[PDB]
């Protein structure tokens, strides 16, 4: 399973659900889906308050893009942002996942309040080779990859793709 | 218990599905070397089927396309695959709907396609961001000399010897 992590704005706005919670327990295989399923409890909510959930779903196996919980449970709390399907919460081994006190404070934000600021004008546009290409005004260039060589970087960890005026998407800091 | 594995050396693909995003001759490159890659390290071998079943059945697609987990359009998942085994087992999967290109300047077909095989060998997911078996799309920017991670090589070795 190969993946393009996104970052988090585009996780917020491709989500049907964001929310905080606990890893309880191990994961349960069903066989007749081929997904397997972790209790979780919610501990609060930021997207989808179109509904009150407490299992996630994910693919049984790692090859085939399945999440494996590698915490045991401090009672970390996760941000978990991923697709409800057929009233299922879904999670990838690509979603964006990772445990709440790990975010920055300007990732907390966003997740909040800002991210939702650019949701459907702009576009985060995560570059692979450095030619790169902007698509127009609303896309931002997401080079952390390419520069700092993990997503896990300072656009993505700081910065949000909002507009200016309309037609102009750009970074801009939270 | 239950660590998956070929328990034959000489093992068969096939391509079936094929790419517009490259040509018929540059799809097959690709997936040359993604075994070589694994081939030189290890006692496998691979042979090209065209007709029939191969061990690991090469193909390109869409959504939903024959088993349980749908592709997802541009992005996010690029490719999937699965360990070892008869039928669908061994095969691998790519997501049409990504660009895939003989160079980095987009989706790499190799590279993506290599990590899947060590899939298909029976590899999980490593930890360590150099190796191949690394889940997310490294891209990088002289093919020329990408090299297999020693995490990649002791566990294809740990398997196959
Ligand atoms: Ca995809
Ligand atoms: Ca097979
Ligand atoms: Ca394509
Ligand atoms: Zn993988
Ligand atoms: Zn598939």
């Amino acid at each position: 399973c190969t993946c393009v992590p996104p970052h988090p704005q585009t996780a917020f706005c491709n989500s049907d659900l964001v929310i905080r919670a606990k890893f309880v327990g191990t994961p349960e295989v069903n066989q007749t889906t081929g997904y397997q399923r972790y209790e979780i409890k919610m501990t609060k909510m930021y997207k989808g308050f179109q509904a009150d959930i407490r299992f996630v779903y994910t693919p049984a196996m790692e090859s085939v893009c399945g999440y494996f919980h590698r915490s045991h449970n401090r009672s970390e709390e996760f941000l978990i942002a991923g697709k409800l399907q057929d009233g299922l919460l879904h999670i990838t081994t690509c979603s964006f996942v990772a445990p709440w006190n790990s975010l920055s404070l300007a990732q907390r934000r966003g997740f909040t309040k800002t991210y939702t600021v650019g949701c459907e004008e702009c576009t985060v546009f995560p570059c692979l080779s450095i030619p790169c290409k902007l698509q127009s005004g609303t896309h931002c260039l997401w080079t952390d990859q390419l520069l700092q060589g993990s997503e896990k970087g300072f656009q993505s960890r700081h910065l949000a793709c909002l507009p200016r005026e309309p037609g102009l998407c750009t970074w801009q800091s939270l | 218990p239950g660590i998956p594995k070929w328990r034959k050396t000489h093992l068969t693909y096939r391509i079936v599905n094929y790419t517009p995003d490259l040509p018929k001759d540059a799809v097959d490159s690709a997936v040359e070397k993604a075994l070589k890659v694994w081939e030189e390290v290890t006692p496998l071998t691979f042979s090209r089927l065209y007709e029939g079943e191969a061990d690991i059945m090469i193909s390109f697609a869409v959504r939903e396309h024959g088993d349980f987990y749908p592709f997802d359009g541009p992005g996010n998942v690029l490719a999937h695959a699965y360990a070892p085994g008869p039928g669908i087992n061994g095969d691998a999967h790519f997501d049409d709907d990504e660009q895939w290109t003989k160079d980095t300047t987009g989706t790499n077909l190799f590279l993506v396609a290599a990590h899947e095989i060590g899939h298909s060998l029976g590899l999980f997911h490593s930890a360590n961001t150099e190796a191949l078996m690394y889940p997310l799309y490294h891209s990088l920017t002289d093919l020329t000399r990408f090299r297999l991670s020693q995490d990649d090589i002791n566990g294809i070795q740990s398997l196959y010897g």
